[PDB]
């Protein structure tokens, strides 16, 4: 097979087939987490809703074990890849252990797995952020993030894709530990809003609770969106 | 070999003799059968010997790393099945080994059977090796699940004992240990010949 | 230079650049000497000195069987890639023939792992020069590899930085290298070691070791206690 | 035997423009009978029916492959596979394993839709065709059947003629077979139309 | 570019990939560690890069085994690989030979995955400092990406690892007590470090010489050490 | 043509509370007839500390032999010097036995000598690598003559006289000396000499004793 | 041969029955081991083999349906699908160096429409399975020493018509046989049964 | 520019230029000089020691081969090993398979085969060095040289090195129908110690080998005493 | 073909090694004038009872292995007991695939004064000693020169050490089926070994109790 280096340091010490699988993300479509007290709201923006995409609902929030969901950002074509590599670690884990696997384990596979990518011959790296949400068997929620170095870290709230920085800037003066199933997805929504289209029609988000996922419906979403975008209207009066 | 272990509220009794005999000659009078994995694991050896030291001493290099990795200490039905899954990809290379994976973790006690052939069982109660038969006797006659920690080893101490007396491949010192939410402890290691006349003085 | 980027290709002028490049490896590595006399190999090596009250031991000494070691100088990962070759290649042959490898026929399977490397596209030169030392049948060996995958068979020599002093010194009195004793030896594999130190600096256990192989003598490493012999009743005078 | 254990019969038969095949129902575990609704017979296309028998583990492995290989057929080729091909697919899947063989007998009957001319093919489990003019039987009735349609079988018989003498033979031997009966599924293949019967016969 | 292959020297004798791969510590968090003969001190900037990240996620320190801690520096994703190696190495090791693995064992074979570039693309853009307790006492190593594992008294790799060196010719003598260690390590970070220290901005972890054991320090014991300062 | 043939032979082992004494018979008896009378195969030096008796086979015994002392010589590198303990080597052997368990050496092995506090220790395997620590053990042909008499004179068990003081390092020895005299006498395949090593931390003190020739 | 898995399958439920004893040689452990393995929420399988080969298989299946309905966004496969996936996976295993899965199934389930677009059986679905892989369909099986008095009793009173009612009736004088017939004590049975609705367990019958 | 930088690749003009490249490698290296006698044959070679101390038998550039075939690499010394590692690979597989010792004429033509597959592919270079076979098999006494190129030559008398082109002038003086193998050492060593330049190269020595009737058709080299 | 019995015995400075000069196909003597010692490089023979196929593999193998690593390095030949250890580890190596050297080896060799005699078996075991014998010399031969060994103890005479050799060789003529009674003795001394001519021994068979009139059955 073709194992020449493709991964390799410059000058500097940067990578810079990482720091450009980065750039990948960067132009991506934006996805947002929040941990609260006994829910986890991830919540991604679409490319926005075409008459011609199908009415029959695409979610772009990836199921990985019943427990683990995850969004990304970056390119489709690899995260699918990602998804259906932990999609099969999860249940090639509940077969050689009698347990269902816990977020932060297959968060260190699928991270593992993203740096396997920046140092194999043969392979650039996965041009994919992957935020990865979902509650442990014993009870407790958790919320991460893996960047296409293989980095994986785990947050309180969180974004990645476009303008990941100016949400994360925004997140953090906000953010309050203890928060609702409503006060999280209200958050979410808001910190979402933050970057993406005015519209309520591209934003689609999931609400984790134990042992109960469910997506938001379009009906459900825009009573949201409308208590949000007028407290976005409160908050640019005050400037 | 006689090895019975079983489960009550108090947590888990493990009970074994201590010989290793090859049919009619008696190589070792000590074998200590409990191996001790974590210190939230007891592994006992029944049949091959070698087999069950080095698979039930693999299976502790697996719980360590898994203690590492996850940062948190391995389930028993993880720990068992682990053991289970070695010994099914090894079923046609002519293994021999009844063990029995004891502990306690997150979700209570829990005892499991793991064969040769990549079994693997949930028991609330069982006994391995020759004298098991003789062990099954005693034990169905006294054992409850309401138990104190002191009558529960008095059972198993008897159960093996009475397998000790009758096999002849069973004999040497009766060791029992408890499994607790706080790990295991070795109760007691009383040679076989002095409980008989501890529980038949005349 | 469009030449000197990969190791396949030769100049016009018929050099192999990249070798004369690891070559640059071993002359930038610190110092060590070795020198044999009648019956025995002597290897001095100067590790790092320690920054005031700050240690850093580095593994620049090897054993290799009973009746032979190493000393290395450049890229340390690539000198225990070759310890570890010939310690596995030492004992393969102790297996078969229940003796130690003969030393010439290890200078030559070093020479030949050395030049499987500068022919290959996909692998490089050793960054390391060996200072093979050991006994045997035939007397003792001196042996002085380098990356090209040349092998010199040494009356005594260096090799490292400032080595040009040694071997400017052991050019002077290499000729009574087997006349002179085993604590002679050790003098003069010293005192060239020394003429090799950066200004001011002093040859002191913690800043060198010896090591030796020879008649009876299997190949022993010198560090503080053992090599405080030698090297405590030591100056280097002109 | 492992070819007797699941149990079996089927036969195919040449008249004028069509051929009847025509297999038993039964499938069993040695003597004890799992199922009396298995028929033995598959649909390649309109103009080729083939039965297998032997052990149903592997007609039900050896099928899916057949299938799966003349749907590929059906898409590259751009055309329905023909007997003569068909028959001589099979023996390559057959013989391929020549060394842990495939324990199934295929009996193929097939068309030419334009000439109408009949080709049977009773494959053994290594693919050793043979290809007669008149008949073809396998699995465990077949010493019995062979013994039927040598006395009942003669050339040129029209559809009808022909179901009659192919059911009179599958079911006058499986009366003499343990393995095989439960009536028996008949099809009776013309270049025009294709008559699918099921045939009423013993319980045993 | 690609146009230098990356098995390949310069014509001052030192790999491109390696003294590049270097270049790539000096980026990362400054992480150091502190040979006292009561016990082996570990610290590390987290360099956490927003307030919401729950901290003890990140860990810039790793158990290795009951009785070796690896600090890292650098790329790491990477390093999570090495500290893989070395836990499965250092229980290969309990597994075979019934004992702890050594301190310079582990070290050596962090550098048996260090070495192998050409079947992975380029080397790892990390150094590690392994700390730990055996029978030779409490050892402290740090590994490169060159493959060169060097037993230190006292080191500091990362952002400020130079600036930190400075302090240690000053401060360090072999005669420390373990909470001479700790200060002193916290002490330098202070220093060094970006961020104002908090007790979650870094993280300290000491093998004690005594029970020979890894002890990752919480908050509220970090905070007992910017205390006594 | 079978490629396993027992090639006879005993070895016994007893742990003080300083030392080990280590024997082993220098019969090596092939098929009806005796090859040597002086072979010293048996044991095994692997460390200053630690000695490696094996029974059955030779040809099994000296490969074995040569894999340990080369996972050994390894040790020393990767260890920087440092040499592994008794109970190092006992688990090594246990692994070495065990990864060839499905071509097993045919060799009844006896790791022994000292652990890290100088109480002296030996170990027993079986063919394919169960360790099990012992006090007082005999591997071979005259396992079932020495053993019973060792189990007698060190446990005491079924005697009411008060237990001996301790057992010295000469006495063992003179009580091993006795015991395969009375196993060369009554087993065929044991004779000729016995090489007892005691091992102490003063250094291994080896002095070999003479059986009945037959 | 020891442990007696019975089912059967009428207008709008499948029933299915499965010995309770765990045995070690001529040992009773237990009359309380669960051999019906649910694989989906309208899909469980009677496994009865030695509980080695029973669970890897049943787990392997079980699994690898999961991880279909990750890969096809929730979508619950129908029941002839898995069926012939467990015999695909039955029959791959005779001819691997690991040899055959020795495991005698039942598979049953209840498919009912996945969508609005679905023409596919709604109804229930009873498989025949050997370890070889002789998949069949069938109005009712059974593996083990009771399955051909069981097999031939349910020949008798099976009618394809039955409630949920005269199914427990008929599966006590199914489970009764194999306590009065066989030697080896099969003296607790789990029964569990597919509806529309999903899998219930029948706790009445034993 | 592209043109030279593999040997995968012909130039317009028609010849692989990191062959000519590696030949050069030969020509700035210690002559070597070989001659063919009814007797047997003889080699010859300069070594030019870099430093004082080495010993005698140090860079050995001469190397047995086979009994009756020895190589005398002059280029790259390292590269030439490879070379006799190789030769000794065959000659031997000639001895275990075929029974025979390899005649010299093949063991060239094998060597020049090796020194050609190194011409070919891109992941490889070219050998630096020439070879001097001199082997005395059962096709009478044999001298040839396979050249980075692999191509082989049958000589009676070879020159190769710096000082090629004068040392070839003092071969061509000899008549080859007459010498013998106890002149020719004397004749070889005085042509080396001739064109070996003394200002430039201090340290040297002239390692000679033969095979002839005298050393009973076995390849070794010459004592100390027939060197002058 | 097989090759018949081996008997060497260590003397004053050197060892003695004696073997008869035929392979046997079976019960069959198919050639009666076959060299079955070999010298093994400058200072070393050898000589193997069984399947004189698998001892010509092992000798081809092993004289190569000495002559290289002699010609290739400029090093000293290997030693007997090193030679020995490689045709030790070559024959267990080959027990070790199950595709053994069927052949019990007897092996001779000296360098010095350094007197190396020493047996290997099919499956390795070796074993030195101051006298071997392999095939029925083990069971015939090994006793009257193990006696020999006993009554001289501080050594035989090459003179005693012959004599002591031809007894034993004609009793293995006399009682091995599968021998003939021409023999030879290669001899390891200082100097290297010389193996001799071969040479028949004088055989008695004219006891009085062998007559016709006596054995008769009636």
């Amino acid at each position: 097979s073709y194992d020449r280096a493709i991964t390799v340091f410059s000058p500097d010490g940067h990578l810079f087939q990482v720091e450009y699988a980065q750039e990948a993300v960067k132009k991506g479509l934006a996805a947002v987490g929040v941990l609260g007290s006994d829910s986890v709201v991830i919540a991604v923006e679409k490319k926005s809703a075409v008459k011609l995409q199908d009415s029959r609902t695409i979610r772009k929030i990836y199921k990985v074990d019943a427990n683990i969901y995850l969004a990304f950002a970056g390119l489709s074509a690899d995260a699918r890849v990602l998804i259906n590599k932990a999609q099969l670690e999860c249940q090639r884990f509940s077969l050689n252990y009698e347990d269902t696997m816990d977020v932060d384990m297959l968060v260190r596979y699928v991270a593992g797995v993203q740096q396997k990518s920046t140092q194999s011959g043969g392979s650039r790296p996965f041009g994919v952020a992957t935020v990865i949400g979902g509650f442990n068997e014993d009870g407790k929620p958790h919320l991460w993030k893996t960047d296409p170095s293989g980095m994986c870290s785990a947050w309180r709230a969180v974004a990645i894709g476009r303008h990941d920085q100016t949400v994360i800037e925004y997140m953090e003066k906000s953010y309050k530990d203890g928060m609702s199933r409503d006060e999280c997805v209200h958050f979410a929504i808001k910190s979402l809003l933050e970057v993406v289209e005015s519209g309520s029609r591209n934003i689609e988000l999931l609400v984790l609770q134990y042992k109960e996922a469910r997506y938001l419906t379009e009906e459900e979403l825009q009573k949201f969106v409308v208590e949000v975008e007028k407290e976005r209207e409160e908050e640019a009066a005050a400037k | 070999t006689t090895t019975l272990a079983f489960r009550f509220n108090g947590g888990i009794i493990v009970a074994v003799d201590s010989r290793a005999s090859t049919g009619q000659y008696i190589a070792s009078q000590t074998v200590m059968k409990v191996l001790e994995i974590n210190d939230y694991l007891l592994g006992t050896l029944a049949g091959g010997a070698a087999d069950c030291q080095y698979w039930e001493r693999v299976l502790g290099m697996e719980c360590r790393l898994w203690e590492l990795r996850n940062g948190s200490r391995i389930t028993v039905a993880a720990a068992s099945k682990i053991l289970a899954n070695i010994t099914y990809a090894y079923r046609n290379h002519g293994l021999s080994m009844g063990t029995m994976v004891a502990g306690w973790d997150q979700f209570g006690p829990s005892l499991y059977y793991v064969d040769d052939k990549g079994s693997r069982v949930k028991q609330d109660l069982f006994s391995v090796g020759s004298g098991s038969i003789y062990a099954y006797g005693v034990l169905d006659t006294g054992y409850r699940k309401d138990l104190s920690v002191e009558d529960a080893c008095d059972l198993a101490r008897r159960s093996i004992f009475h397998a000790t007396y009758r096999d002849g491949a069973s004999g040497g010192i009766v060791t029992v240990y408890h499994v607790h939410e706080k790990g295991w402890t070795k109760i007691s290691r009383d040679d076989q010949t002095k409980l008989y006349h501890r529980y038949f003085p005349s | 230079n469009e030449y000197d980027s990969d190791i396949t290709t030769w100049s016009p002028t018929g050099r192999l650049f990249q070798i004369e490049y690891a070559n640059e490896a071993v002359n930038n590595g610190s110092a060590t000497v070795g020198v044999k006399g009648k019956n025995f190999v002597v290897l001095a090596a100067l590790k790092r000195s320690p920054v005031a009250e700050l240690s850093s031991y580095q593994e620049k000494v090897f054993e290799i069987d009973e009746h032979v070691g190493m000393s290395i100088s450049g890229l340390v990962a690539d000198g225990r890639v070759l310890a570890r070759y010939l310690r596995t290649e030492c004992m393969n042959y102790r297996y078969m023939y229940s003796n130690g490898m003969p030393m010439n026929q290890m200078a030559d399977m070093i020479g030949e792992k050395h030049q499987r490397h500068i022919q290959c596209s996909g692998k490089r030169p050793f960054g390391v020069g060996l200072l093979l030392a050991g006994y045997d049948r035939q007397g003792p060996h001196l042996y002085q590899t380098v990356p090209s995958g040349d092998v010199y068979d040494y009356k005594a020599t260096a090799m490292g930085v400032r080595s040009q002093a040694s071997r400017t010194y052991l050019e002077r009195h290499f000729e009574h290298f087997s006349d002179c004793t085993l604590d002679e030896l050790v003098t003069h594999a010293l005192k060239a070691l020394a003429s090799a130190t950066s200004e001011g600096i002093e040859l002191n256990v913690k800043n060198t070791t010896i090591a030796i192989v020879g008649k009876d003598t299997p190949f022993t490493i010198f560090e503080e206690e053992s090599a405080r012999k030698y090297l405590d009743g030591f100056k280097m005078r002109p | 035997s492992i070819m007797a254990y699941s149990g079996g019969s089927v036969m195919a038969m040449a008249g004028k423009e069509c051929f009847v095949i025509i297999s038993d129902n039964r499938l069993g575990e040695q003597l004890k009978t799992i199922s009396t609704e298995v028929p033995k017979l598959h649909v390649v296309n309109d103009s080729i029916v083939y039965g297998l028998t032997g052990l149903r583990t592997d007609q039900q492995t050896f099928a899916n492959k057949v299938q799966f290989r003349t749907e590929m057929y059906k898409l590259r080729e751009e055309r329905d596979i023909t007997g003569k091909a068909f028959a001589a697919m099979i023996t390559s899947m057959l013989y391929e394993a020549r060394f842990g063989p495939w324990f199934v007998e295929p009996v193929i009957g097939s068309i030419d839709k334009s000439t109408g001319e009949v080709y049977l093919c009773a494959t053994d489990l290594i693919g050793a065709p043979c290809e007669p003019e008149d008949y073809v039987c396998a699995g465990t009735a077949a010493e019995s059947l062979h013994g039927m349609c040598e006395a009942l079988w003669r050339p040129g018989m029209s559809p009808e003629e022909l179901f009659e003498i192919a059911a009179q033979a599958m079911l006058s031997a499986c009366d003499r077979d343990s393995l095989s009966g439960y009536g028996a599924v008949a099809m009776i293949v013309t270049k025009d139309k294709v008559t699918t019967r099921l045939i009423k016969g013993r319980k045993d | 570019e690609y146009d230098r292959g990356v098995n390949t020297f310069s014509p001052e004798g030192r790999i491109f990939q390696i003294e590049y791969a270097v270049e790539a510590i000096k980026l990362g968090s400054t992480s150091l560690g502190i040979r006292t003969p009561e016990g082996v001190v570990l610290a590390a900037e987290k360099r956490v890069p927003s307030t919401l990240v729950v901290p003890s996620s990140m860990s810039k320190i790793m158990e290795v085994d009951s009785h070796i801690a690896a600090v890292m520096s650098g790329m790491v994703a990477d390093a999570r690989i090495l500290v893989e190696h070395a836990r499965v190495e250092s229980q290969n090791h309990r597994f075979t030979y019934n004992e702890p693995m050594s301190v310079e064992s582990c070290t050596l074979a962090t550098c048996d995955l260090s070495i192998q570039f050409g079947l992975m693309s380029r080397p790892f853009g990390v150094s590690l400092l392994i700390a730990g307790v055996d029978e030779k006492g409490p050892q402290l190593w740090q590994t490169d990406p060159s493959g060169t594992h060097t037993r230190y008294d006292a080191q500091a790799i990362g952002g400020g690892a130079e600036a930190a060196q400075s302090v240690f010719t000053e401060r360090y003598h072999r005669n420390m007590t373990l909470e001479e260690g700790e200060t002193l390590a916290v002490d330098i970070l202070k220093q060094v470090m970006e961020d104002q220290l908090s007790p979650e901005n870094i993280e300290v972890a000491v093998v004690r010489a005594d029970d020979g054991k890894l002890h990752m320090y919480t908050p509220t014991e970090i905070k007992a050490i910017m205390s006594r300062m | 043509w079978s490629p396993y043939q027992d090639n006879g032979g005993t070895t016994a082992a007893i742990a003080g509370k300083d030392f080990v004494i280590l024997a082993g018979d220098t019969r090596l008896n092939g098929d009806f007839c005796l090859h040597s009378r002086h072979d010293q195969s048996k044991i095994f030096q692997l460390t200053p500390y630690t000695y490696m008796a094996s029974n059955g086979m030779q040809a099994d015994r000296l490969q074995l032999q040569q894999m340990l002392k080369y996972r050994v010589k390894w040790y020393k590198y990767n260890n920087g010097g440092k040499v592994p303990s008794t109970k190092a080597i006992a688990q090594l052997m246990s692994t070495m036995l065990y990864h060839r368990r499905f071509f097993p050496y045919y060799t009844f092995n006896m790791v022994v000598g000292l652990d890290e506090e100088g109480h002296g220790v030996c170990y027993s395997y079986d063919a394919v690598g169960s360790t099990e620590p012992f006090l007082y053990g005999t591997r071979g042909s005259a396992a079932s003559f020495v053993e019973p008499l060792l189990d007698c004179l060190i446990n005491r068990q079924h005697m009411t006289s008060q237990a001996p003081p301790e057992m010295t390092k000469e006495e063992t020895l003179a009580m091993l000396k006795n015991a395969f005299t009375g196993a060369a006498e009554r087993d065929i395949y044991t004779g000729d000499s016995v090489s007892f090593f005691i091992i102490t931390k003063d250094g291994v003190q080896q002095e070999s004793f003479e059986l009945r020739k037959d | 041969m020891a442990e007696t898995a019975i089912a059967f399958r009428c207008k709008d439920y499948v029933m299915v029955a499965a010995a309770g004893l765990n045995a070690f040689y001529y040992i009773k452990i237990t009359d309380a081991e669960d051999k019906i393995t649910q694989l989906d929420t309208h899909q469980l399988v009677a496994c009865t083999g030695e509980n080695g080969p029973r669970v890897n298989f049943t787990e392997y299946i079980k699994c690898n349906l999961a991880l279909n309905r990750m890969r096809q966004h929730g979508r619950h496969s129908s029941c002839e699908s898995t069926a012939n996936f467990m015999r695909n996976c039955l029959a791959s295993a005779i001819r691997s160096r690991e040899g055959a899965y020795q495991v005698n199934c039942l598979f049953a389930g209840y498919d009912t429409p996945v969508s609005e677009d679905d023409d596919g059986v709604v109804g229930p679905q009873l498989f025949y399975m050997d370890y070889l892989g002789t998949l069949q369909a069938v109005p009712y099986g059974c593996h083990g020493y009771g399955a051909c008095f069981v097999t031939a009793l349910l020949d008798r009173l099976w009618r394809p018509d039955l409630s949920q009612q005269e199914g427990l009736e008929l599966m006590q004088k199914c489970c009764d046989e194999v306590k009065r017939r066989v030697i080896i004590s099969n003296s607790y049975f789990f029964v569990k049964a597919v509806t529309k609705n999903g899998v219930e367990v029948i706790t009445a019958v034993h | 520019s592209g043109h030279d930088q593999s040997t995968d690749v012909f130039s317009a003009e028609g010849r692989v230029f990191q062959v000519e490249y590696a030949g050069k490698a030969v020509d700035n290296s210690s002559t070597a000089v070989a001659a063919c006698c009814k007797d047997g044959v003889v080699v010859a070679v300069e070594k030019v020691h870099t430093s004082r101390m080495l010993e005698k038998g140090s860079n050995n550039r001469i190397h047995a081969v086979d009994r009756q075939a020895g190589i005398c690499i002059c280029g790259l010394l390292p590269d030439g090993r490879a070379i006799v590692s190789r030769a000794r690979q065959e000659a031997e597989n000639s001895r275990d398979i075929f029974a025979t010792p390899i005649r010299g004429s093949v063991l060239a033509n094998r060597v020049g085969e090796f020194m050609h597959a190194y011409t070919t592919h891109f992941a490889y270079r070219p050998f630096g060095c020439s070879a001097i076979i001199a082997s005395y098999a059962d096709d009478g006494p044999q001298l040839f040289v396979s050249d980075p190129s692999g191509t082989v030559a049958g000589y009676y008398g070879v020159a190769l090195g710096k000082a090629k082109t004068v040392a070839k002038s003092e071969l061509e003086k000899l008549d080859f129908s007459s010498l013998t193998c106890d002149e020719a050492v004397g004749k070889l060593a005085s042509i080396l110690h001739e064109v070996h330049d003394k200002q430039k190269d201090k340290l040297y020595e002239v390692e000679v080998a033969w095979v002839c009737d005298k050393s009973d058709r076995k390849f070794v080299h010459v004592p100390a005493d027939m060197v002058p | 073909a097989s090759g018949g019995s081996v008997i060497a015995i260590k003397y004053k400075g050197g060892v003695l090694m004696a073997a008869d000069t035929l392979l046997s196909y079976g019960s069959l003597a198919k050639w009666p004038n076959i060299p079955r010692i070999r010298l093994l490089g400058s200072h070393s023979a050898v000589c193997a009872t069984g399947s004189y196929a698998d001892f010509q593999m092992m000798a081809k193998q092993v004289e190569d292995n000495i002559e290289r690593q002699k010609m290739y390095h400029n090093v000293d030949e290997l030693s007997p007991s090193e030679v020995f250890s490689y045709l030790h580890r070559s024959i267990y190596q080959k027990r070790c695939d199950f595709d053994p050297c069927l052949c019990q080896m007897v092996f001779i060799g000296v360098r010095d004064g350094e007197t190396f005699l020493a047996g290997v078996d099919d499956v390795g075991t070796r074993w030195e000693d101051d006298c071997i014998a392999t095939g029925y010399g083990a069971y015939i031969a090994l006793p009257l020169l193990r006696q020999a060994l006993e009554k001289n103890p501080d050594g035989l005479s090459r003179g005693e050490a012959m004599r002591i050799l031809t007894d034993c060789l004609r009793v293995l003529f006399y009682r091995e089926c599968r021998a003939i009674n021409k023999f030879q003795v290669a001899d390891a001394a200082s100097d290297g070994v010389r193996i001799s001519e071969p040479f028949d021994v004088e055989t008695h068979w004219e006891y009085e109790g062998y007559c016709f009139e006596k054995t008769a059955i009636i």
